[PDB]
């Protein structure tokens, strides 16, 4: 499916993850679990106060992700 | 209209065996290493006769340096088989020449004289693996005898089916049969061609003959 | 094709999802068919080598295949011919590629070329992954029991691991099923699987159980208890087959057995359990085709190989750090080495040309290369650097604009606008400028980058063929043709002698024949005459000369006393392998030599040069009381003498061939003080004479190249093989049965000259059962003495062994030296 | 079923927070997870994937 | 600046007009001439036949055939400061516009190293007994002033690391060097060897110079003209410098400017009918104008000539007098014809049909072709001067291929005007001889070049 | 002779006459040194005769 194939297909590629509380995390995802929980490396987190927090590794939960920004060119589907 | 046959394998294997006497010995195609059309074109082109092959009318129609004997090292003397095999090295002025030379993984065909138990526990050759080294390749996989609970209701997919079946041997045998018997469904053919004598035609060096047969 | 092009461009741009892959496997172990099947999966658009049935040339294929995760991957695959003679293409492929995949036939077991390929990969520091092709042979040909099959499988992997351990002192990696390094695949029936891959399939069919943990305990000495549930170490006396057998080989056999064995009575129900859906039409196919279809549906796309490639391949990023030290002459330090390592499309960029791919229409051919750094745009003008070109040697170098770029699917040419570094690419318009291996650089840019070391060949070319066009007036056309083949083939070495005979050097018959054929039908129209095949020889001296001739120069400003004696048993071989090479410090090198061979410390100090090649068999040594007294001048004279000595060693004093395994030693050096230009100019010619004279004084040396031969044969024909070898002066080394397969392996050696037509004779006598591969391996002194006037040579009749040396010597001289 | 008629079409997705997503509907799942192409929030998100847990309403905002 | 080995140089053993190969490797790549034995060796580096040769054959000064540089070995350095300007010039002659005017020499009597004494452009060529035809075309084209001056001072063309504005390929670089060579006022010997050019034109497929069984001055002229126009061409320097004024087969294609102008003419044929049926006109561009030659018996034995036909030779004069077009429109093919020469080119090649290779070996058309025109007043001038006897344009003979009937092949000798001494000049296999221009016609004419004056009344007035 | 007739190809012998009547071992051997001498000698003699009087 689109969540699965593009989820694990984005491993190693830069992607943006927007949490439910408004925390945006942009970076290269290391892996995507079937539970939708993902782990990103060298991800930049921007809080609601405008504070940019650069983390070497971050693990985002599946239920805590509101949406995700996939890379421009890849084919899971047309 | 009696075109397009589909065969039960059992029928096919039975017929094959009855035609077994007519059938050639060897499943592989390596036997006919020298049985090459390209070779025959080249032989005619190079005007060279292969020991026990066909001869032919000649296709169309001097001290030199390389010829000289004192400068020649001979270990082995360039036999005509080499000239035909590599006619642009062996043979000068090749024209319209194709590349004979078929090299492939060795063809091994297994058959058993007595049915025994379907399948064979050990090969006829009986080559021994006799794995030999250190601690027989220690494997550090999933935590055995610990966290490897395993999954309930799961089993190998092919376990229910038997490894071999009463017709397994026959099925395998039909993989290496002369062309009309290797297909369950094969195209219907006329009797216009003539005979199945080509295997007989293919004989290389029978021996105990008058030339009569060589011709 | 445009959508695909966009996706390909994105993948190329990423440079981490694309890993260059090169696969080499013994003749007929299925590399070519595997690639063909992969291409079919990738592009359902199905639009000399073919007739021969043997790959003669390496072909590069680029494809995008989804893995188990589903992330798209970019793979550059270069297929290398299995045949040992055409190994050179494989070496080129290995140099271009990051990692090499090894293919081994299950039934055949370890084979000649497998070993050689593994050794080359270890030397070249490329990660090695091995796929076992023709897995079905045991099941459907050998009919080995599943336990038996597992035993045979364990053996091959163990042997491969042993070879890797032997080649590299450090055991960074070992190949095992648990690691995922080795993939069990059969190319023909479209089943490619690894324990991980099989585990994934099992998980998909079943509930959701964790695949990785099951895979780890899945293969190698693990027993699964049904009552126990989770896998555990074997504790059942009753005996349940190792879990590899229980979960993999058992069901694999059962699938195959049903389809071949029944196919009507019970085959459908088995399919239901499997869940495969079959058309009635499909079930009416012949067994091989039907079996392949069934297997394809059950095994998915071709996932194991892709998984292996993504997982254990360093790819573009790691790429250069291991690669550049061997490849780049600078080896990194200040700029270029660092830049190459990053691999970004910035600054110097860079290209490396390791191949020339011929065009049918014209002599010019498209070059193939792995873009090392930055990126290349169509119509840009790029500097070309020859292997000859170094630091400040502008005359060899030439610069030309790039007409077009192509990305190569199997024998299809995708035009593209630009190519990022780390991607294989065909370059139009660089054909005239480059000979053999080449380096492409920023054109007119200051940049300055050392050329990548030229290809170093696993074999040594030995077989010499003379060529002359039938009609003299067509000579220049033939010469043109020869140029083309020099570009087309890697090791193919040509030369023009003093006589004027045009000579081609090759690796063996098949190589030579194919080269001849290719030139004749594709490069030059002209009819070509050909001399009978002859081996080169090498010259060595059996014993030291009692008296050393000392020769003055044209102007008698100096004299040189030099002796010669054959080098030690384990000296020449080490010298060449660079074990005791001239690069090392005098203290380090001398000490090493003394320790290894009980070398004198003083003699070690006295070592000057290795003669003909930077790594060469010959040694130049200075041992005089006088030299120490006036060293200043002595160093300069020694350098000039060493150049002269180098010249002398390559040419020869008998057959005008290379001198092998000889130490030359200076005992008296006479140079007039303040010699100036006199010494500088006169000494070199003199030195050449000096070398020869000592060679004349220091015994007679007999040499001939020998081939290592592997013969695979049934038990009944071993006697015939032995007889052929005995007939041709061969001698057999080892005769041993092949484990897990029926057949004997015969290893033997055979003189190069006597090897002509050996293959063919062997096959003919054994009714096409025995098969021989042959590779240059070993030099060995010929029975006949180099000089024997009392020996009378009959003009046609083959001579007896006691004086072959004379025959060879004289005839070779008559061919050119006179 | 009805999911095949909306394939390769531009729909309008509403979330639980009141945000509207207008993009080309590509693929979905049994969990109602919409993958929109060239989506525009009411900032251009472009290619994005929205969860079905916070989904509210899915309407057709224009021809495919 | 005595690099003392300069003393060892043997000018008299150089010969650049040899195939550009190492004599002991037969590679073209990085070829160096030894200046002491004049033998080619592939080179620079240690194990190169040039380096080895420099030391086993004691010959240190070399010339890099493909790059304009000299090297002194054994060290392997370049001789920066090159009194070998003499040598380099015998490789690669170089000219500035002054030189082509300069002396009005027109062809001032040069010396070679042998002190043999020959008029610069007016040089013969070795091995006429296999390339005599080729030597005739090469001397025709290298006589035509716009063509010749183009090559002689277009030094830009095909270096290694040239700019972008310059290239055209190996065929044109070599024909350029042939032309340069044949005008060289300081040739080391009197005569030149185009045998390698010719063989490269058969062997180097980008020319399929692959004509045989005829292989004449006409055929080779055509094959050359066509080739040059394809191989220098528009924007790719080969149609701007060519000169699409200097002829103009004005009908079609304008190709390399110089030889679609500069060798084509246009005959507008004009088919007519009576009644009111306005039959049709066919302009055709043509680099060489095939004259017929009336009805020579050929399958008829002889004592020929004055006892079958010579004198009235001249069935021929300006034969057609308008070709098919003016008086004798005996135009057998159809209803009415006249064949006007409607463009009239700054040269005009004529080619006499001397014979029908369609049949046997050939009894030719020997009927002598009397235009030794003798007419200028100030005459005995061979005043050639052909004026159009319906219009005026006024043209002076300036070349004249002759056939000769050697019992072995053929032969093809070539007679060139020399405006400035006013002396016709035969060359005949490295031989040269002056010829009475009124007696030219007593050979079997084959090909003439006819310059346009009165266009030099446009350029007698246009200076 | 070489200066008078120098060819890169050195075809020379291509046309060089010999006797087909004798067996190969008896018939004249072909060598550049031999063949170039042959052509040089012939050439030298040919050049002593005016074409207008006679030729060879
Ligand atoms: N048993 C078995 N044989 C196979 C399979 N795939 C290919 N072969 C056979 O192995 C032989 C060699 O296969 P190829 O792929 O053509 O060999 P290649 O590697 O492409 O060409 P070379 O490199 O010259 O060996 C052929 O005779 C094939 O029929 C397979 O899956 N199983
Ligand atoms: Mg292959």
């Amino acid at each position: 499916g689109v969540p699965i194939k593009v989820l694990h297909e984005a491993e190693g590629h830069i992607v943006t993850c927007e949490t439910n509380t408004g925390e945006v995390y942009r970076g290269k995802l290391i892996e995507a679990e079937d539970n939708m929980n993902c782990q990103m490396s060298n991800i930049t987190v921007t809080y609601r106060d405008g504070r940019v927090a650069q983390l070497e590794q971050v693990y985002i939960r599946g239920s805590k992700i509101r949406f995700l920004i996939l890379p421009d060119m890849l084919k899971n589907a047309p | 209209t009696y075109q397009r046959w589909q065969f039960t394998l059992p029928m096919m294997s039975t017929l094959y065996r009855l035609a077994n006497q007519l059938l050639t010995d060897l499943v592989d195609d390596n036997y006919f290493y020298l049985f090459d059309l390209k070779a025959f074109f080249t032989s005619k082109a190079l005007n060279m006769a292969i020991p026990g092959g066909p001869k032919f009318e000649p296709l169309v129609r001097d001290w030199n340096e390389f010829n000289d004997i004192n400068k020649i090292i001979i270990r082995q003397p360039i036999r005509t088989e080499y000239k035909i095999a590599f006619p642009y090295l062996y043979n000068n002025l090749p024209h319209h020449v194709h590349l004979t030379w078929y090299h492939t993984p060795n063809v091994v065909f297994i058959k058993t004289e007595d049915p025994d138990l379907p399948a064979f526990y050990f090969d006829p050759l009986i080559n021994p693996i006799s794995h030999r080294h250190s601690v027989k390749s220690q494997e550090p996989l999933p935590d055995d005898d610990e966290e490897f609970e395993l999954p309930e209701f799961v089993e190998p997919f092919l376990k229910d089916t038997p490894l071999y079946t009463d017709n397994t041997a026959n099925g395998i045998a039909l993989l290496w049969a002369p062309r009309p018997f290797n297909l369950r469904s094969g195209r219907t053919r006329r009797a216009l061609d003539i005979p199945l004598v080509k295997n007989w035609y293919r004989e290389h060096c029978p021996a105990g003959q008058p030339v009569k047969v060589r011709v | 094709t445009v959508y695909e092009m966009d996706f390909l461009a994105d993948l190329m741009d990423n440079s981490e999802l694309i890993r260059n892959v090169t696969l080499c496997g013994h003749l007929h172990h299925g590399k070519t068919c595997f690639v063909d099947c992969l291409i079919e999966q990738t592009h359902p658009e199905i639009r000399t080598e073919q007739e021969r049935g043997v790959g003669i040339k390496s072909t590069p294929v680029t494809v995008v295949l989804p893995d188990t995760k589903g992330k798209s991957y970019l793979f550059n695959i270069m297929d290398t011919p299995g045949h040992v003679n055409f190994s050179d293409e494989v070496t080129a492929g290995l140099r271009i590629s990051d990692g090499v995949v090894l293919f081994i036939d299950a039934a055949e077991g370890v084979m000649l070329n497998t070993e050689r390929l593994i050794k080359h990969a270890v030397q070249e520091r490329l990660a090695v992954t091995v796929c076992i092709n023709k897995i079905d042979r045991l099941i459907l040909e050998l009919k080995l029991p599943p336990t038996d099959a597992y035993y045979k499988l364990r053996h091959i992997v163990d042997e491969v691991n042993g070879l890797i351990s032997m080649y590299s002192t450090d055991e960074n990696l070992i190949l095992s099923p648990l690691l995922g390094n080795v993939c069990f695949s059969s190319s023909q029936y479209s089943i490619c699987f690894t324990l991980g891959s099989f585990a994934k399939i099992y998980a998909d069919t079943f509930g959701d159980i964790n695949y990785q943990e099951f895979a780890k305990r899945l293969w190698g000495d693990i027993y699964f208890n049904p009552k126990t549930r989770k896998f555990t170490k074997k504790a059942p006396t009753s005996s349940s087959q190792r879990s590899f057998v229980e979960f993999i080989l058992e069901p694999l056999y059962k699938i195959l057995a049903q389809v071949v064995g029944d196919v009507d009575t019970s085959l459908p129900r088995t399919l239901d359990e499997l869940g495969i859906h079959l058309t009635k039409e499909e079930l009416k196919l012949n067994i091989r085709p039907l079996l392949r279809l069934v297997c394809k549906k059950f095994f998915g796309e071709f996932t194991g190989f892709v998984d292996m490639c993504v997982q254990h391949i360093p790819s573009p990023k790691v790429g250069a750090k291991p690669k550049i030290e061997h490849t780049y002459t600078g080896g990194v330090d200040s700029d270029l080495g660092e830049a190459m390592s990053d691999c970004d499309p910035d600054g110097p960029l860079m290209c490396h040309t390791t191949k020339m791919y011929s065009t049918d229409d014209g002599v010019q051919f498209h070059a193939f290369g792995r873009v090392l750094s930055g990126t290349i745009h169509a119509g840009q003008p790029v500097k070309v650097l020859g292997e000859n070109y170094t630091l400040e040697d502008e005359e060899d170098s030439q610069i030309c604009t790039v007409g077009r770029l192509w990305i190569s699917v199997a024998r299809y040419h995708i035009e593209v606008n630009r190519v990022p570094a780390g991607n294989w690419v065909l370059i139009e318009g660089v054909d005239q400028p480059i000979v053999k291996t080449a380096t492409i650089t920023e054109p007119r840019g200051n940049e300055e980058a050392q050329i990548f070391r030229p290809l170093k060949f696993n074999t040594t070319s030995v077989i010499k063929i003379a060529v002359e066009p039938v009609n003299p007036s067509e000579l220049p056309k033939m010469l043109d043709g020869l140029r083309k083949v020099n570009k087309s083939y890697p090791s193919l070495t040509t030369k023009v002698e003093e006589s004027g005979e045009h000579v081609i050097l090759g690796t063996g018959e098949l190589y030579l024949d194919c080269v001849m054929h290719d030139l004749r039908k594709m490069y030059s129209e002209i009819d070509i005459k050909v001399a009978d095949p002859v081996v080169t020889f090498c010259e060595t001296v059996v014993e030291t000369s009692s008296l050393k001739c000392f020769a003055e120069t044209p102007n008698k400003k100096n004299k040189i006393t030099m002796i010669a004696e054959p080098l030690e048993k384990g000296l020449a071989e080490d010298i060449e392998n660079e074990v005791v090479q001239i690069t090392w410090n005098r203290k380090k090198l001398g000490e090493f030599f003394q320790t290894k061979y009980d070398w004198d410390l003083l003699a070690a100090r006295s070592i000057w040069a290795f003669g003909p090649d930077a790594t060469g068999p010959n040694i130049l040594v200075d041992d005089t009381l006088p030299s120490e007294v006036d060293k200043a001048l002595l160093g300069s004279v020694k350098d000039s003498i060493v150049q002269g000595f180098q010249w002398g060693t390559r040419e020869g004093p008998l057959c005008d061939e290379l001198i092998r395994n000889v130490k030359f030693k200076i005992l008296d050096a006479v140079v007039a003080q303040e010699p100036l230009h006199r010494g500088g100019g006169q000494i070199i010619p003199t030195a050449r004479r000096v070398v020869y004279s000592a060679f004349l004084m220091a015994t007679p040396r007999l040499m001939e190249p020998y081939y290592f031969v592997e013969v695979q044969a049934p038990a009944d024909c071993v006697s015939a093989v032995y007889t052929v070898l005995a007939r041709r002066r061969g001698h057999v080394t080892q005769d041993a049965p092949i484990p897990g397969s029926p057949l004997y392996t015969i290893k033997a050696f055979i003189p190069a000259i006597d090897s002509f037509g050996f293959e063919t004779d062997l096959r003919t006598h054994t009714q096409g059962q025995a098969f021989s591969l042959s590779v240059f391996h070993h030099w060995q002194i010929v029975p006949g003495d180099p000089l024997d006037k009392s020996i009378v040579i009959r003009p046609l009749e083959p001579q007896p062994a006691p004086h072959l040396a004379r025959e060879f010597m004289i005839k070779t001289r008559r061919r050119k030296g006179l | 079923s009805k999911m095949l008629q909306h394939i390769d079409y531009r729909m309008r997705c509403i979330l639980q927070d009141g945000r509207i997503f207008i993009g080309t509907f590509k693929a979905f799942d049994k969990h109602m997870n919409l993958i929109l192409c060239d989506c525009d929030e009411f900032r251009v998100l472009g290619l994005v994937l929205l969860r079905g847990e916070n989904l509210v309403s899915m309407t057709v905002e224009g021809p495919p | 600046r005595h690099c003392p080995y300069l003393d060892t140089i043997n000018r008299s053993v150089l010969d650049f007009d040899f195939e550009k190969l190492c004599s002991i490797s037969l590679s073209h790549i990085n070829a160096y001439a030894c200046l002491v034995c004049g033998k080619y060796f592939q080179g620079r580096g240690l194990k190169s036949h040039a380096y080895i040769h420099s030391v086993q054959f004691s010959h240190h000064v070399f010339l890099n055939l493909h790059t304009l540089k000299f090297y002194c070995l054994p060290d392997n350095y370049e001789i920066i400061d090159s009194s070998l300007e003499d040598i380099t010039y015998v490789l690669k002659p170089t000219f500035t516009k002054q030189q082509i005017a300069n002396l009005d020499k027109q062809a001032k009597l040069s010396r070679a190293y042998d002190g043999t004494t020959y008029l610069p452009g007016i040089v013969g060529l070795n091995n006429i007994k296999a390339n005599d035809y080729a030597n005739a075309v090469l001397q025709a084209l290298s006589n035509v002033p716009p063509l010749r001056n183009y090559f002689l001072e277009e030094d830009n063309y095909k270096n290694i690391k040239r700019p972008p504005g310059d290239i055209m390929f190996l065929l044109v670089q070599r024909f350029g060097e042939l032309m340069r060579k044949l005008w060289n006022p300081r040739n080391f010997k009197a005569h030149v060897s185009p045998h390698e050019m010719l063989q490269a034109v058969v062997l180097c497929s980008k020319k399929t110079f692959q004509i045989t069984k005829q292989g004449d001055g006409v055929d080779f002229l055509s094959w050359f003209l066509n080739a040059l126009h394809s191989a220098l061409g528009g924007t790719k320097k080969k149609k701007k410098t060519i000169v699409t004024d200097v002829f103009q087969g004005s009908m079609r294609i304008f190709t390399k400017k110089l030889p679609h102008p500069d060798l084509p003419a246009e005959e507008k044929e004009q088919l007519l009918h009576n009644d009111e049926y306005q039959e049709t006109m066919v302009e055709s561009t043509f680099m060489y104008l095939t004259l017929d030659l009336p009805t020579a018996p050929l399958y008829k034995d002889e004592k020929e000539q004055l006892i079958i036909p010579q004198v009235p030779l001249f069935n021929i004069l300006a034969k057609f007098n308008g070709i098919t077009e003016k008086e004798y429109k005996t135009y057998k093919e159809n209803f009415l014809k006249r064949f006007q020469l409607t463009k009239l080119p700054p040269y005009l090649i004529f080619c006499i049909k001397r014979f029908t290779k369609n049949n046997f070996f050939v009894e030719k058309n020997p009927t002598i072709v009397n235009f030794p025109i003798t007419n200028v007043d100030l005459r005995e001038y061979l005043s050639e001067e052909v004026q159009a006897v319906h219009k005026n344009t006024t043209y002076d003979l300036i070349a004249n291929i002759v056939h000769d009937g050697k019992p072995s092949e053929g032969s093809y000798r070539i007679h060139v005007l020399h405006h400035g001494t006013g002396k016709w000049y035969e060359l005949q296999d490295l031989q040269v001889t002056d010829i009475l221009p009124q007696m030219i016609t007593l050979s079997e004419a084959y090909i003439q070049i006819w310059k346009r004056r009165d266009n030099d009344e446009t350029n007698q007035q246009g200076a | 002779y070489l200066t008078e007739h120098p060819d890169p190809n050195n075809e020379n012998i291509v046309g060089y006459n010999n006797k087909k009547c004798w067996p190969r071992d008896a018939r004249m051997r072909l060598m550049k040194h031999d063949v170039n001498l042959g052509r040089a000698v012939f050439w030298d003699i040919k050049n002593r005769l005016p074409r207008s009087v006679t030729t060879v």
